[PDB]
This record gives C-alpha cells, structure tokens and sequence, in this order.
C-alpha cells in the first residue's frame, strides 16, 4: 500500500514516566 | 532603436528565444542580458528557460518529490504531469517596476501570465498525432 | 508507614543520573535533529518530531 491509494481528507483547523513497581512480600 | 521607440509612444517585447552560447552558466547570462530585460516592457520566456535564470536544480528537485507514506491531496494520488505554478515571490528576483506583462509559456500546453496586480494559467492541448506523417513543432 | 512529611527523601542516585543526562542532552540534541533528516523524509507517527513540532 501507498500514496497513490491512502489520501488525506481533512485539512480541518504532566505526562511521563510516574516510576517502576517494587516486588511483593505477599506474592499469594 | 529602443529609445527612439519610447521617444514616440511604443512598447518594447522581448521574447528571449536562447541561443547555444547562452546555455552555459546563469550568471555569464544574466549579466549579458540585463540591459535589454530592464528596457522591456512585455517579456515571454520558456519553461525551460526561466528556471536556468532562476534555481534550475531546485525546480527539478521539486518535480521529484513523491510523498513517502500518504497522499496530501487526491490529485497526488493520480500520476500525471507536473504542472507547476510559479508563485509571484519567486519572480521577484526578475521584476522590474515598467514591467506590464510576462508570460512563461510550456509549450501549448500551458501559458503562465504575470501581472503588475494579478497571476494566473490558461489551459491548453496538443495534438501532433492526429497527422503522423506531416508534423513539424519548428515555428 | 506512609510519612507526609516530606523533605527526608534522597534519590542521590538518581539526582546524580539526572544531572549527566542532562549534560547529554546538550551535547547532541542538534546532532540529532540532522540525522532525522537525512533518514526520514516525512513524519509519521514514531518518528522523531522535529521542526515547528
């Protein structure tokens, strides 16, 4: 697939990494 | 001549038409003719000769563009030949202020016209093989 | 546990690693910029954002 068959129809008109989970004493 | 001319009321045209010694670099030309451009008051030149004037290179580069992964408008999506509208900023470089009319002309396919308040194209055709055997493109 | 305090907590490690990307940052960003150019013609989705972007 290519430009000669998809076109583009309408011209028309805080986030990040909060952190990494820590291991579990209680795994059940 | 062209100050008698302009003594009794005329226009001056230059169409340009190159000749071979003038093809070799644009700035060797563009001086050469300066006098004459400045001195004129309707001008015709060819497709092929105002881009060597101006950007030669960078107009073909243009006509090579084809889009990588979409389409911007519905006429890219189709193939056909590059019909390119010389925007009036880009002809700046080559105005001058008794300047009445400019046509760049591409063939008899498309007559490009610039004016001192308005631009546009007129559409054309060309039928050579409607008579294989007796054509000729020489006047 | 849980203290609402605040003001107690040192990430020294982390602090330390923030400041050397930083430097990092500096260094190359203009490198960058160039070679996506060079290799990718038109944004898509994924691709380095660059330019008024």
């Amino acid at each position: 697939l290519s430009a000669a068959n998809c076109s583009r129809m309408g011209p028309f008109k805080s986030l990040g990494p909060l952190g990494t989970s820590l291991p579990i004493e209680n795994f059940y | 001549a062209i100050s008698l001319s302009k003594k009794f009321g005329g226009l001056v045209f230059f169409d340009l038409n190159l000749p071979l010694p003038l093809w070799r670099s644009r700035d060797e030309t563009r001086n050469l003719i300066k006098e004459a451009w400045e001195q004129a008051n309707i001008i015709e030149v060819s497709r092929q000769e105002l881009e060597f004037l101006l950007d030669e290179e960078h107009y073909e580069r243009k006509r090579n563009y084809r889009p990588q992964y979409f389409a911007e408008n519905f006429e890219q999506t189709k193939q056909r030949r590059d019909y390119y509208h010389y925007t009036p900023a880009e002809i700046a470089p080559l105005w001058h202020d008794g300047l009445k009319l400019l046509f760049v002309t591409d063939g008899t396919l498309r007559l490009h016209y610039y004016s001192p308040s308005f631009d546009g194209v007129v559409v054309g055709t060309e039928d050579v093989l409607i008579t294989p055997f007796t054509c000729d493109r020489t006047g | 546990m849980v203290k609402m305090e605040t003001d107690d907590m040192g990430l020294d490690r982390y602090k330390m690693f923030l400041k050397q990307y930083n430097e990092w940052v500096a260094a190359n960003k203009d490198r960058l910029e160039k070679e996506s150019y060079k290799y990718d013609q038109d944004y898509y989705p994924g691709r380095r954002k660059r330019g008024k972007d």
